[PDB]
Parts: structure tokens; sequence; C-alpha cells
């Protein structure tokens, strides 16, 4: 047959590269990591280096006592035994206080407790990740699309355990750390409000998820189909339009009568997949704190 | 009607069926054989829609609905009013998606590109054709497809799922989902990371993919480059659709129980089942 | 209403806009439409091009600002099939030698993309200090083999993208002791030889060469894969099973 360019079917190797340097303090960078020939066939070989500011060891940190909070009360919950614990593993929970508490800090460890110091741990690795993402950006000089599309990933972390909670009074109303008693949550969730189907935001943020696969499907396969005339160097075709760009149009405006540009694309990229999480967080903010029930509000809209 | 580049594109050639018969354009849409076929299928789908609607009483789209045959039918023929027209309409829309599919290979071959595109499409024509053909089959009725109707069609997801109990359970639901969360943040980062490159700080020069490596070298340590995240978008994308119609394929089929009662297996194995305490004992 | 019914009406005001945006911004190269004959076209659609913007190329090589005058700088053989428009345009020559159809190339500039340092991103590996082939079969030393069956020549050496690590070329020496560039994604690495499924043996020769032997140029970058990639349609006549 013809090659697809799924997998490279040669391997090259240079010196590490240890990127480049514009404003970044190199004080903090580590080594390079080993080169993995197994990732190469699909993509980059070079495994580091890292950047390690305060920032990035505080969110690190933190992270690691939210798993580890965790943990211990899942190998509580198991009476201390590693057959139980792995048996049990999906089936453990840390459950939030109870109605009882409502927004108080004053619960004990064992029922509400923990799971406030484990979400503490989790709101200051996440903030923490959040700068981090913005300042490496900074100390390139390269624009900021990265922190801001995160922080709509942020925008429905934030409304499902905080926001939403605060609203409504209690922590009781925030997600359990669980496998297995945070999908519980999630249907849960649904039953209650009276079928989250009934939710415009619920449907539309469906929409984008399913338009994110749909077009990260085109895209990658635009891509791959004109590498044949050096389409993924993206910004260079940006800069100056090669025949790839022109035919990657042409497939598109010839498929469905409109077409976008090789910098275009990425905006609708950008938005698609940003627009997710933003209706999803509005769909999560107004209920129960604005509508009790979706199907009565559906029928009268008001 | 055309773009400033693209008389040079528009050559004779590449047609599959037809030679030059139907080797032309109409304003910006190529047409070819599989144009032709896909009109044909997509007016006749339509037509047949709109009178089942006069059959129903209602022109008010939010309440049309086509359903599929009674299970007492089986997989047989039904009455054009109790089933049979969703069965020549999804006829009509699984002709409408492939000529479709044959026309993106069409204008593959006049661009002289790869023929990725109509490749993954043909995912999603094959999650399609699970619902409505290979499941109905397996589990011996027509009836068990969904029905073609904006709020119905949600109504048969939330009914079909409830009678697993909580479909969360399915474990291959668990892996589509994987995928369709993981797919979309790689879509933000690739977009967000090319963006934040051509458009840097006010006043500097465009960066180079160098510092797009860079960027997430100092982020996460790994960058999986250009050519990788273009692979890794396409197979994010068609493995979420290929699980997602895993787990339906098994759902009413080998499985047909509560999902939630699966996860036993897991539970039951000897070495663990006994031991007191937990949350299972 | 109440603030739900705000919220989402609220919502597809926004959306609408973002369209709007999106569609101009995707319509900086390309517009104006024009007519078959290069004329500017009477229906552009309902959406404005939009404001001009400016980029700053790095590397002391100026600025692009689009949208803006659009041209294709180069001459193109073809000629109507039909008196109106819609049909396709026959080629007057020979379209892997005129650049037309899959064959085509655009005039980018005649210099090569430079890394973020200001060296060249692609390099023969024979000048690229440092790399080698450390995984799957080195094409280096192989027979390349046209779709006629053919032997066309024999790889002398690989054309890396040094920042990206990662093989762009073959560079393959031809009866006549001249090479060319072929582009990996169009290749075939078996154990024993290169297939080339794009090219008879007899059009090796008609790739376009390149001015310098250790760079290659956008310009030619284009002209290289436009002429491969013109072979799967155009070259077919000779391309057995
Ligand atoms: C109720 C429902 C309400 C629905 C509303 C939904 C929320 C709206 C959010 C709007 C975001 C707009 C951001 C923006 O300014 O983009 C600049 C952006 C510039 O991008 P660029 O050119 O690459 O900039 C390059 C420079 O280097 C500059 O590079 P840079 O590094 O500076 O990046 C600039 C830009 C780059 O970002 C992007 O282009 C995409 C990023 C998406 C942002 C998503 C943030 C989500 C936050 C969630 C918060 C919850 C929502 C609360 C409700 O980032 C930002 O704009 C900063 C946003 C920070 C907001 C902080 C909020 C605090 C709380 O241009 C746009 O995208 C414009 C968008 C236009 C939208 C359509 C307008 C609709 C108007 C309606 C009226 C029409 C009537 C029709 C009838
Ligand atoms: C029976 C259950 C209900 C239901 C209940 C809910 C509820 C409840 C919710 C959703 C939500 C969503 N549902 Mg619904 N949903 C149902 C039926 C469906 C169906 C379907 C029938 O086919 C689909 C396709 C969907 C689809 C969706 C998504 C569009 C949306 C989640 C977006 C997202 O990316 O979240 C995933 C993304 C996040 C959670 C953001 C996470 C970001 C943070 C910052 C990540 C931190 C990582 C952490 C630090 C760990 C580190 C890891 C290590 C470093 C590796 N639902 C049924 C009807 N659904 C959500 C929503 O938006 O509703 C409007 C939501 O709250
Ligand atoms: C209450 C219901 C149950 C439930 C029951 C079900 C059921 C039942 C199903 C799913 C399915 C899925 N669910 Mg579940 N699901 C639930 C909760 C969730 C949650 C959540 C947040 O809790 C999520 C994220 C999901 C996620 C998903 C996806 C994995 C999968 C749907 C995508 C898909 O298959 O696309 C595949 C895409 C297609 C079929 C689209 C095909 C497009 C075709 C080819 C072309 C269309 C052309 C068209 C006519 C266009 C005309 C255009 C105009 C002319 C322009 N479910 C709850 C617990 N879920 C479905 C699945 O896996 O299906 C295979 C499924 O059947
Ligand atoms: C458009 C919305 C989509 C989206 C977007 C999005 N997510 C993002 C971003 C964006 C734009 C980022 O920039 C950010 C990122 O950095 O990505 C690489 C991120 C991110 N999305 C993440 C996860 C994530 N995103 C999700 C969802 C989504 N994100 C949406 C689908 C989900 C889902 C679907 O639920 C998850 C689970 C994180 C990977 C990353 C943010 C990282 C973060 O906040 O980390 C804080 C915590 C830690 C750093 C430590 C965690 C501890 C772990 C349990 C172990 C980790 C390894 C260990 C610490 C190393 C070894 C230890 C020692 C030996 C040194
Ligand atoms: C493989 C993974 C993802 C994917 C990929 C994908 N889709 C694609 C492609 C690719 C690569 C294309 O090339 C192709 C395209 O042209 O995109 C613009 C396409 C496409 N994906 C589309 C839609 C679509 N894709 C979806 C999903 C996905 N597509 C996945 C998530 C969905 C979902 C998630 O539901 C939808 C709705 C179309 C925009 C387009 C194909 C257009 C097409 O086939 O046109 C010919 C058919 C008609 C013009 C209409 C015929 C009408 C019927 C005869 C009657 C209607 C019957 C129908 C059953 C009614 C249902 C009613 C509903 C209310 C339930
Ligand atoms: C970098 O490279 C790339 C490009 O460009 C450089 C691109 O453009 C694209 C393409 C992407 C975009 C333009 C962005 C927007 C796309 C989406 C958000 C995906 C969703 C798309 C739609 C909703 C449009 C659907 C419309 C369709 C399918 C066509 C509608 C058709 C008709 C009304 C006519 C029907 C045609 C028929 C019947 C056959 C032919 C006509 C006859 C008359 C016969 C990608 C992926 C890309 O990666
Ligand atoms: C300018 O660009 C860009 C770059 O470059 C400079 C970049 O570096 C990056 C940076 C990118 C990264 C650091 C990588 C991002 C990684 C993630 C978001 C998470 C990674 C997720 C996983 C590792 C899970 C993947 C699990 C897999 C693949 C399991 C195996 C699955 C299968 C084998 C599927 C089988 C089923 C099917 C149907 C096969 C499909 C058909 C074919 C393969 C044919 C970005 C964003 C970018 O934008
Ligand atoms: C092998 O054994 C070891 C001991 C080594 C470790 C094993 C650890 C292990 C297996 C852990 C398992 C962890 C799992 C499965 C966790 C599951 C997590 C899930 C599913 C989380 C899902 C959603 C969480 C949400 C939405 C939480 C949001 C939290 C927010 C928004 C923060 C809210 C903040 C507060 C309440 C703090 C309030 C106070 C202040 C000052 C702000
Ligand atoms: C999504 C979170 C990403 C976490 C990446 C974890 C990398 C750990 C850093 C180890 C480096 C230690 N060091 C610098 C001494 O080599
Ligand atoms: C999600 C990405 C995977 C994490 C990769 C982390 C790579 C860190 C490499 C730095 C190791 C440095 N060290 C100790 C070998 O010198
Ligand atoms: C940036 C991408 C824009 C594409 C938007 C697609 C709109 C989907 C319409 C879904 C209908 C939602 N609704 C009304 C039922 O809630
Ligand atoms: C879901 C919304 C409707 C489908 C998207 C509209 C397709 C637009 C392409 C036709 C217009 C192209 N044009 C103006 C050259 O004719
Ligand atoms: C409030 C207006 C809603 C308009 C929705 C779009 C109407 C298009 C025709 C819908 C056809 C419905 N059908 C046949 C799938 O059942
Ligand atoms: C429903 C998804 C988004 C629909 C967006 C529709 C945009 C149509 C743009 C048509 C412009 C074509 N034209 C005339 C400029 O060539
Ligand atoms: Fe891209």
């Amino acid at each position: 047959a013809e090659y697809q360019n799924i997998f490279s079917q040669v391997q090259v190797r240079g010196p590490a590269d240890l990127g480049m340097t514009e404003d970044v303090n190199l004080a903090n960078r580590s080594g390079v990591g080993p080169f993995s020939t197994l990732l190469g066939w699909f993509g980059n070989a070079q495994l580091g280096p890292i950047y390690l500011g305060s920032l990035g060891v505080l969110s690190l940190f933190s992270g690691l006592m939210w798993f580890f909070t965790i943990g211990i009360w899942f190998w509580y919950q198991a009476g201390w035994n590693p057959a139980v614990f792995l048996r049990d593993l999906f089936f453990f929970s840390l459950e939030p206080p109870a109605p009882e508490y409502g927004l108080s800090f004053a619960a004990p460890l064992k029922e509400g407790g923990l799971w406030l110091i484990a979400s503490f741990f989790m709101f200051v690795a996440v903030w923490s990740w959040w700068g981090r993402t913005y300042l490496r950006a900074q100390a390139l000089g390269m624009g900021k699309h990265t922190a801001w599309a995160f922080l709509s990933a942020i925008w429905l972390w934030m409304v499902l355990g905080f926001i939403r909670p605060i609203l409504m009074g209690s922590w009781s109303e925030a997600v359990p750390y669980g496998i297995f008693s945070h999908l519980d949550w999630t249907n849960n969730f649904s039953l209650v409000h009276g079928n989250l189907f009934y939710n415009p935001f619920h449907g539309l943020s469906i929409a984008f998820l399913y338009g994110s696969a749909l077009l990260f499907a085109m895209h990658g396969a635009t891509i791959l189909a004109v590498s044949r005339f050096g389409g993924e160097r993206e910004l260079e075709q940006i800069a100056d339009r090669g025949t790839a760009a022109e035919r990657a149009a042409l497939f598109w405006r010839w498929t469905m009568g409109f077409n976008a540009t090789m910098e275009g694309i990425h905006r609708w990229a950008i938005w698609m997949a940003v627009l997710v999480t933003l209706t999803g967080g509005i769909g999560i903010l107004l209920s129960g704190t604005v509508v009790d029930n979706w199907y009565v509000w559906g029928q009268n809209h008001g | 009607a055309l773009l400033s580049f693209e008389r040079k594109y528009r050559v004779p050639g590449g047609t599959l069926v037809g030679g030059n018969l139907f080797d032309f354009w109409v304003g910006p849409f190529y047409v070819g054989f599989f144009g032709v076929a896909t009109f044909f299928f997509a007016a006749l789908g339509i037509i047949l829609i709109a009178w089942s609607a006069v059959l129903q009483g209602t022109w008010n789209p939010q309440l049309i609905s086509v359903y599929p045959p009674a299970l007492e039918y089986g997989l047989g023929g039904a009455p054009l009013a109790k089933g049979g027209l969703w069965q020549i309409i999804t006829i009509c829309a699984t002709g409408a998606f492939v000529s479709w599919a044959l026309r993106e290979v069409e204008i593959c071959r006049k661009l002289g590109i790869g023929y990725h595109i109509p490749f993954a499409f043909a995912f999603a024509i094959l999650a399609y054709l699970t619902l409505v053909l290979f499941r109905p089959v397996m589990m011996g009725a027509w009836g068990y497809a969904f029905p073609y109707g904006i709020w119905t069609h949600l109504d048969w997801v939330s009914n079909t799922g409830y009678t697993y109990g909580n479909f969360h359970y399915n474990p291959a639901h668990m892996i589509a989902i994987s995928f369709f969360f993981t797919n979309a943040l790689a879509l933000a980062l690739h977009g967000a990371l090319v963006l934040s490159a051509a458009n840097p700080e006010k006043g500097k020069e465009m960066r180079t993919p160098d510092h797009e490596d860079t960027f997430f070298r100092d982020l996460v340590g790994y960058s999986i480059g250009t050519l990788g995240i273009h692979r890794l978008g396409l197979l994010l994308s068609l493995s979420a659709v290929f699980f997602s119609a895993l787990c339906m394929i098994i759902t009413g089929t080998i499985w047909f129980d509560q999902w939630v009662d699966w996860w036993q297996w897991w539970v039951k194995l000897p070495w663990w089942a006994n031991i007191p305490g937990g949350i299972n004992g | 209403f109440d603030l739900a019914s705000l919220a989402i009406y609220s919502f597809w005001i926004f959306l609408a806009g973002l369209i709007y945006y999106l569609q101009t911004e995707n319509m900086r190269e390309g517009y104006p439409l024009e007519n078959e004959d290069g004329t500017p076209a009477a229906n552009q659609g309902p959406f404005p091009l939009p404001k001009p913007k400016t980029f700053i190329l790095p590397h002391g090589r100026g600025t692009l600002t689009v949208p803006g005058p659009e041209s294709e700088d180069r001459p193109i053989a073809l000629a109507r099939t039909a008196v109106s428009e819609g049909f396709p345009h026959a080629p007057t020559g020979d379209p892997m030698k005129d650049g037309v159809g899959p064959a085509s190339w655009v005039a980018r500039r005649d210099l090569p993309e430079l890394d973020g340092h200001g060296h060249n991103k692609i390099k023969p590996m024979k000048a690229a200090a440092g790399f080698h082939v450390s995984a799957g079969k080195n094409p280096i030393g192989l027979p390349v083999r046209g779709c006629d069956l053919e032997i066309a020549g024999k790889v002398v050496d690989i054309w890396v993208d040094i920042p990206e690590q990662m093989a762009r070329f073959l560079e393959v020496e031809l009866k006549d002791g001249s090479t060319r560039l072929l582009p990996m994604q169009m290749v075939k690495v078996q154990s024993n030889r290169v297939h080339v499924n794009a090219l008879s043996s007899d059009l090796f020769a008609g790739i376009p060469t390149i001015k310098s032997p250790t760079e290659v140029t956008l310009l030619e970058e284009d002209k290289i894969c436009g002429y491969v990639a013109g072979g799967l349609m155009y070259a077919a006549p000779k391309r057995k099973s």
C-alpha cells in the first residue's frame, strides 16, 4: 500500500534539546530525561527537561498531599489490610460533611473534616498550577491562550465543589472523592433536578463535547492528509501559505461549501473545546440555585 | 465562486464512477456521482420524514418523531404508519452517509491528498450503524433502535441506559468517556498552543515551533511535537467512538443484567472474597 | 423572564457573534472570491473581510499583513473545457512539469525555514552533527524503486528536521549521479528497498532540483512535494498493481 503517517518508519536522534531560553530562569530547569523509543514512533522521544519553580513545587507538594489525604482514608476504610484495599478500591469514598454542619469548618475528621483538608490541598494545587501555566508562557513571550483555556476547565471544577456548595449553604452538596461514589453522585444530581437532559446548557455542553471529537477528527485527519506537503508545520504555513494549506482549505470548501485558514482552524478548535466546560458550568450553577427541576422549567421556560 | 488560489486545482479526474459525466462544481461544491447519490437519498429521506409528520398530525419539529417498528415485528418489514417509514428512512440515511464518504474520496483523489478524513468519518458511520442495524439485528428486533426525533431520541438514551441500572457502570462506557474527555483536553491545548505562538505578546516576533516544544517541556516535562499532536487528536477521537460502539454492541447481547453487578467478578476473586471488613464484607 | 431563560437567550446571542468573528478570521487568505477569469466576483457572501492584522516574522524576515493583495505570482497552464462556470480546466501542457492539478506548488519564499535560533530547520544528516538513525531500518544505501517496479536510484542521505528530530526527505542518487529529494511521507521503507508508489522510474529526473546541496527552500519544498504527489494522478498509466 501507501504509507499513512500514523507511526514513523524511521527514528532519528540528535543531541538533547535544552530548549529556547528567552526570559526563562535556566537555574530552574531540570536535566534532560532519557529518550523513549517507544514514544518516538508516535511523537518526540525526548523526555525533559522540566521547569521547577516555587509555584511548581507548591502545586506538586499540595497535589500529593491531596492524593495521600484520600488514600489514608481509603486504607482506613480497608481496616488497614492490602487485599481489602485492592478488593474495594473502587468502592471507598471520602464524603463531604453532612448538611447538619452547613458551610462550617467544625465537622470532625471522620465525618467531613478530612474532605475539607483534602479539598483545601486540591484548591491550591490547581490554582498554583494555573499560575504556572501563565508564567511559563510569559517567560517565553507567548500568548496566554493556554491559561485562558485552562480557566474554562477550572470554571466547571470550581462550580461543582466550591461555588454551588456556597450558594446552597452546605458542603454536603459537593462531590465526594471516590471512583464509584462520584459516578453515583452524578447520576443522583440529575434525578434530583428533574433530568439534566432538559437543562439547555447540559445539551450545549454535549454538542461541544461531541463537536470537539468531530473537529479534532477532522483537523488531525486533514493535517495527516497534507503532511506530504509539510502540513504539520503550521506556524510557517501561517506566515507563508503553501500548497498544504491550499489543499486543506479546498478539500473542505469542495465538501461542505466553506473553509478555514491555518490560523483560523485553531480558533475554531480552542473555542469548540472551551465551550464544553463553559456552558456546562453554567448549567450546573443554575441547578438547585435557580431551577429545582429542569422538566418543570422546560414546560414554562420561566 | 473561487478562492484566489483555487483555479490551478480544478482539473479533471479523480472520479471513481462515471468518468467525466459528473466531474463539475456547483458554486464551491464538488458534485461527482456520489454528490448526486447523496442528494437523491437526502431528498427522499426528507420527503419521507415530512410524510411521517402528516400521519403524526404535527408539523412542530420539537414533536416530530419517526419510531422504529414495535418489538412484535422482530426483524420483519412493518407497515409504513407503524415502523416501515423508519425502516426506509434508515436505508436512505445510510445511503446518504456512505455516499458522502465516497464523495470525499473522489475529492481526495483530485487534490492528491491522503484518505484520512473519509476514513475517520467511517468511524461515525459505524457508530450510527451499531445503534440502528448491528445491535437491533443481534437483539432480534428493529424495536431496540433509537427513534428519529429531537427529544424522543434522548428519551431513548435515558430509558435504554436505565434498563441496565446506572449505565456509568458499563466498563467500555468508562473507557469511551475517558477518551472523549481527553480529546477535548487535547483540542483545547493544541488550539491554545499554536495561537499562543502565532499571537505572542504585543510587539514581539512570532514564535517558532521550538517555543511550542519548550513551553510544554517547561510545563509538564514532555512535548509530543507537531506531527504527534495531530496523530494524537485523530486517535483520541476515533478511539472514543470505537469504544462507544463497543459498549453498546455488548449491552443487551452478551450482557443484559444490571451493569453495576458485573463488578462482582472482581470483588468475589477467591483470594480476598471472604476476608472481612472493607465496604464489601 | 427568569434568570435561566435570561442566561440561555444571552448565550445564543453571544454564540452568534462568536461564529461571526470566527468566520471573518478564516477569511484572511483566499478572499475576495474571484470568477474563473480572475476578476472579483459579484457575490462575496454576507460576511465582510476582516480588518488587516500584521505578523512580525522572526529573524529579520519582515512582516505579513492579511488580508492583503492575492496573486499566484506564476503562470498557470490551464484552459477552460466548457462555456459556462463550474467545469474543470484542462492542462494545456504537461501538468507535472507545469505544476497544476494535484501537481500544484505555491510560490512560497525561496528561503529555508529557520529554527528558533536562526539556523536552517532541515539539513542533510551528513551535515547535522550528533544525528543518527536510532530506530527502524536505516534507508541509507537502499535502492529506490518506482511504481513501474524499476530501480530509479539509491538513497544517499536522510534530511532531518533538527529541532523536531524527524526524518523529512530521503536524498536519492539517480543514474546520472545527480540527486533529488523525496518526501518521507511518500515512501515506503521496506527491508531491502524503498518503494515509491507515486512515481515511475522515468519520472524521477523530472523531480525539481535544489539550488544549494545543503539546504532546501520553502519554494523548493512545495515544488518537490507537489510534483511527487502529482504522479498519483498523472503517472498512473505506468503504475503496475
Ligand atoms: C445520569 C447522569 C446524567 C448526567 C449528569 C451530569 C452531571 C451531574 C454533569 C454532567 C456533565 C456533563 N455531561 Mg451529562 N449526564 C447525563 C448524560 C450525558 C450524556 C449522554 C446520555 O450521552 C453525555 C454525552 C453527557 C455529557 C456531559 C458533558 C458534556 C459534561 C461534562 C463536561 C466535561 O468535560 O466534564 C469533565 C471536566 C471537568 C470535571 C473539569 C475538570 C477540571 C479540573 C481542573 C481537573 C483537575 C485534575 C486533578 C487535579 C487531578 C490530576 C490528575 C493527575 C495529574 C494525572 N451527559 C445523564 C442524563 N452530566 C457535567 C456538566 O457540565 O453538566 C452541565 C456535570 O456536572
Ligand atoms: C441516562 C443515560 C446514561 C447513558 C446511556 C447511554 C446510552 C444508551 C448510550 C450512551 C452513549 C454514549 N454516552 Mg453514556 N449515558 C449516561 C452518561 C454519560 C456521560 C455522563 C457525563 O454521565 C457521558 C460523558 C456519556 C458519554 C457517552 C458517549 C461515550 C456515547 C455517545 C457518543 C457516541 O457514541 O457518539 C457516536 C456518534 C454518532 C452515532 C453520530 C453519528 C453521526 C452520523 C454518522 C452522521 C450524522 C449526519 C446527520 C444527519 C447530519 C445532518 C447535518 C445537516 C444536514 C448539516 N454518557 C447515563 C448514565 N450513553 C451512546 C453510545 O455509545 O452509542 C454508540 C449510547 O447509545
Ligand atoms: C476545555 C475543557 C477540557 C480541559 C482543558 C484543560 N485542562 C488542562 C488545561 C486545559 C486547557 C491545562 O492547561 C492543564 C495542563 O497543564 O494540561 C497539560 C490541564 C490539566 N487538566 C488536568 C486534568 C483533567 N482535565 C480534565 C478536563 C478538561 N480539561 C476538559 C475536557 C479532566 C477531566 C475530563 O475530568 C481531568 C482529569 C490536569 C492534567 C492538568 C492540570 C494539573 C493540575 O492542576 O495539577 C495539580 C495537581 C498536581 C500537579 C499533582 C497531582 C497528584 C497526582 C495524583 C499524581 C501526579 C504525578 C506525580 C505527582 C509525579 C511523581 C511524584 C514524585 C516522584 C516527583
Ligand atoms: C469519528 C468521530 C467523530 C466524527 C467525525 C467526522 N464526522 C464527519 C466527518 C468526520 C471525520 C466528515 O468528514 C463529515 C463532514 O462533512 O464533516 C463536516 C462528518 C459529518 N458529521 C456530521 C454530523 C455528526 N457527527 C457526529 C459525530 C462524530 N463525527 C464523532 C464524534 C455527530 C454526533 C456526535 O452526533 C453528528 C451529529 C455531519 C455534519 C457530517 C456528515 C454530513 C453528511 O453525511 O451529509 C449527508 C447527509 C445529509 C445531508 C442528510 C441526510 C438526511 C437523512 C437522510 C434523514 C435524517 C435521518 C437522521 C437519522 C435523523 C436523525 C434525527 C436526530 C434528531 C436524532
Ligand atoms: C497505594 O496507596 C497509597 C497510600 C500510596 C496512595 C493511594 C491513593 C489513591 C489510590 C487515591 C485515590 C484517589 C481518587 C480515586 C480520587 C478521586 C477523585 C475524584 C473522582 C474527584 C472528582 C471531583 C472533585 C471535585 C469536583 C472537587 C472540587 C474541589 C474544589 C472545587 C475545592 C473546594 C475547596 C474547599 C472546599 C476548601 C475550602 C477552604 C478554603 C480556604 C478555600
Ligand atoms: C500533570 C502533572 C505533571 C507532573 C510531572 C511530574 C514530574 C516530576 C519532577 C521530577 C524532577 C526532579 N528533578 C528536577 C530533581 O529531577
Ligand atoms: C505527563 C508527562 C510525563 C512526565 C515526564 C517527566 C520527565 C522529567 C524528566 C526529568 C528527570 C531528570 N533527571 C533526574 C533524569 O535528571
Ligand atoms: C463554535 C461551534 C459552533 C457550533 C454550535 C452547534 C449548535 C448545536 C445546537 C444544539 C441544540 C441545543 N439545545 C437547544 C437543544 O439545547
Ligand atoms: C447547521 C447549519 C447549516 C449548515 C452549515 C451551512 C453551510 C454553508 C455553506 C453554504 C454557503 C456557501 N456559499 C455562500 C458559497 O454558498
Ligand atoms: C424553535 C425552532 C427549532 C428548530 C429546529 C430545527 C428544525 C429542522 C427540522 C427538524 C427535523 C426533525 N426531525 C425530522 C429530526 O425529527
Ligand atoms: C453550524 C456550524 C457553524 C456554521 C457556520 C456557517 C458559516 C458559513 C460561512 C459561509 C461563507 C462562504 N463564503 C461565501 C464566504 O465563501
Ligand atoms: Fe493544528
